[PDB]
């Protein structure tokens, strides 16, 4: 995902090099002797050390969106830069390139020497790379792939975020942390996908559903308190830093509140069913209201959110419609059943 | 970004270029064109026609020598293209003008038009990475080291006078004469005709101005020495015959400080000092009194330091201290100025470069011309 470009040096230079390479001798700087104070020896040379620049240069400026990929993909790419980076301080530490620089500087030449350190980025991307480079290290995102159990994605979730706490001392970007904390929630939402593919909840009985339905409000919760813990964590960095009023968008929709307000509108869906099935068994209403009631219900197809309004809006008010219709009767049947008397 | 900046200090008789950093310019080299006079005849001779450099000094009586440039004012394009072109030569330069941005020094009070097309010959043919056109006393001064003081030049068709203060140089007190060098060439030439010689080839005028660099000198006493008899020197021409010069020794580099020989109202380089100190803040005169430096070629005739402490004392009020310097490197004092000009890091910023030239134009250029 980074290139990784060496720096190519003049062949002559290089033969040199092999002669004294040939005798175990350091190839001194005034080893080409006349040809050191030449003008196209050193205008190759500067023509070298320009392409150099050029080389750091395209990978040191180097971005893309962050929250372009999934989570891993971009916290990876941002490990992948440190160490890249690094790799370019390795090729720019050889003595061979030193001993190019050697040659500019022994011939008075201090621009491209100048500029091999202040043109090239490099040093700025060092340290900035440092400065982000514990934070990168050692990152617990591997507790949150093979969590399975919502209390795993609680204890998870907390301990990312403290873990996390440490961009205080850092310098962290707010949108940078905004599309950060969106692609946190990438993961959370397809993590709680397969959990709910690998769950067959729509076969269980009302209270394992109901420990299960607790679980995903306490998942939710522990997102929702330690979320506003690191709000408020922001909000005191950029007090300490004191830059400026920008127009900081905290108008977060993450990836699990769309499936948050599904979950809410079946809490009233078995609400309804719940007074109802569970009472009704006390005249063909009873049955025939579970008739249509799974008869109305029994698709939810992966319960996806797409699919759920595009035809489910229609299906659920139909089902709303279909106790309403089936239920009717009972109404002015039950005026029936006792205003007789 | 590119490679190096090349430094290449023009003139209306002499172009010096090297790249910066550079401790003395490795080329130097007459401005003139020289093409050939008589017909080719025999096969195998010498090929091309156009001849800039050493070949055209060598092979000097074929050529019928020109100038381009006058008064450091281009006359000819053309040939200041060939010139330019063959400084990027493989016998100057070795180079190519699309990886090294240029530096270029130029005269005072100059026409625009002269930056306007050099610029377009530059960026265009060239088409250099980056221009940067400058005065040429604020470079004599940067290669003295110090940098308060006036400049005193005078090349070969100009001779101009700025009080530079820290840099700034002032533009309200550069007093500008156009005889120099060359036209005390072509005065000396008149009075070798009036001495019986006759020298009036183009190739030949150079040697009218060998004779001005190895045979003249200036009197002490313009008018008591025009009253005597001297030794009358002998000179050995190429051609090997012998001309006794006499009288037409010291009245020739006379001109410099009297334009009345050559009938013209224009005033001597003594004038040229004092009317540039005296146009500027009354609290800087003594300083630049001072602080005087010499620089082109024509401030090496022999006598011109001592006559010239001797004219501006008869001009400047009584008991100031007054102080010429005159450095030994007054032939390359623009060009080591260029070269410790360009060698810097905000040269980087100094520029002009060919991205803004093709966005803005020339104005670009007049507005960042210092
Ligand atoms: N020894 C000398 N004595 C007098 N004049 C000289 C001597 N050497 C050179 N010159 C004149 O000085 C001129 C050099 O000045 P130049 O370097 O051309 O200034 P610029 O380069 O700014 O035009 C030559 O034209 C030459 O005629």
């Amino acid at each position: 995902e980074i290139p990784e470009i060496s720096l190519p040096i003049h062949p002559m230079i290089t033969n040199v090099a092999k002669q004294c390479y040939e005798r175990g001798e350091k190839p001194k700087v005034t080893d080409f002797g006349d040809k050191v104070e030449d003008p196209t020896f050193l205008n190759q040379l500067q023509s070298g050390v320009n392409r150099w620049i050029r080389e750091i240069q395209k990978v040191t400026k180097l971005d893309r969106d962050p929250a372009s990929g999934t989570a891993l993909q971009e916290i990876s790419f941002w490990l992948n830069l440190e160490r890249a980076l690094y790799r370019i301080q390795e090729k720019r530490e050889s003595p061979e390139v030193l001993l190019t620089l050697d040659i500019l500087k022994h011939g008075k030449r201090f621009h491209a020497t100048v500029s091999f350190d202040t043109d090239t980025g490099l040093k700025q991307a060092l340290e900035t790379v440092n400065d982000y480079n514990p934070l990168m290290k050692d990152f617990p995102l591997n507790d949150l792939l093979s969590a399975t159990e919502l209390d795993k994605i609680r204890q998870a979730l907390v301990a990312i975020f403290t873990h996390l706490r440490k961009i205080r001392n850092t310098k962290y970007p707010i949108q940078r942390a905004l599309r950060l904390v969106e692609a946190i929630s990438r993961d959370l939402s397809s993590q709680l996908l397969k959990v709910l593919g690998t769950r067959k909840l729509m076969h269980v009985a009302y209270e394992e559903f109901e420990k299960v339905m607790v679980a995903c409000f306490e998942v939710f919760q522990t997102w929702d308190d330690e979320y506003e813990k690191l709000q408020v964590l922001l909000r005191d960095i950029v007090k300490r830093k004191r830059e400026e009023n920008l127009k900081m968008v905290w108008r977060i929709n993450p990836a699990h509140r769309k499936l948050q307000a599904r979950l809410d509108q079946m809490r009233k869906f078995r609400r309804q069913h719940e007074q109802l099935r569970a009472v009704i068994v006390r005249a063909n209403a009873i049955e025939e209201v579970n008739l249509a009631y799974e008869n109305v219900k029994e698709v939810d197809g992966l319960d996806v959110s797409k699919e759920g309004t595009e035809a489910w809006e229609a299906a659920m008010k139909r089902y709303d419609e279909r106790i309403d219709r089936v239920e009717t009767r009972i109404t002015a049947r039950l005026r029936d059943q006792l205003g007789t008397a | 970004i590119a490679n190096q900046p090349v430094v290449i200090d023009n003139g209306s008789g002499v172009i010096k270029a090297g790249f910066a950093g550079d401790q003395i310019p490795k080329y130097c080299f007459p401005n003139y064109v020289g093409r050939p006079k008589h017909v080719r005849v025999m096969a195998g001779a010498l090929e091309g026609d156009i001849f800039i450099g050493p070949k055209a000094e060598e092979h000097r009586g074929l050529l019928s020598i020109r100038y381009p440039m006058e008064h450091g004012i281009v006359k000819d394009w053309n040939d200041m293209e060939r010139i330019w072109q063959y400084v990027y030569s493989k016998d100057q330069l070795q180079t190519f003008s699309e990886e090294h941005p240029v530096l270029l020094t130029e005269a005072p009070l100059n026409p625009r038009k002269n930056r306007e097309r050099a610029a377009e010959v530059f960026f265009e043919t060239f088409n250099v990475p980056a221009l940067f056109i400058s005065m040429q006393a604020v470079l004599s001064l940067y290669a003295t080291g110090r940098t308060t003081g006036v400049v005193l030049d005078s090349g070969d068709g100009v001779t101009h006078a700025v009080p530079i203060y820290e840099g700034f140089a002032m533009p309200h007190s550069i007093m500008r004469i156009d005889i120099a060098g060359r036209d005390v060439s072509r005065f000396l030439r008149l009075y070798l005709r009036k001495e019986g010689y006759d020298f009036h080839s183009s190739s030949e005028f150079e040697i009218v101005k060998a004779i001005k660099e190895r045979a003249c000198y200036l009197s002490i006493n313009p008018q008591k020495d025009e009253t005597l008899e001297t030794e009358k020197a002998q000179y050995y021409l190429p051609d090997g015959s012998t001309i006794e010069i006499g009288p037409s020794r010291f009245r020739a580099p006379e001109l410099l400080f009297r334009p009345d020989l050559i009938g013209e109202e224009s005033e001597g380089i003594h004038e040229v000092l004092v009317f540039a100190i005296q146009k500027s803040d009354m609290d800087l005169r003594r300083t630049l009194f001072s602080n005087i430096v010499l620089s082109g070629g024509s401030t090496l005739f022999k006598g011109f330091g001592d006559r010239l402490l001797s004219e501006v004392k008869k001009l400047a009020p009584k008991d100031v201290k007054i102080r010429i310097s005159a450095p030994q490197e007054r032939l390359y004092s623009t060009w080591i100025g260029g070269s410790i000009l360009a060698s810097l890091d905000t040269f980087k910023k100094m520029w002009v470069s060919k991205k803004e030239y093709e966005e803005d134009g020339a104005r670009s250029i007049h507005r960042k011309t210092f």
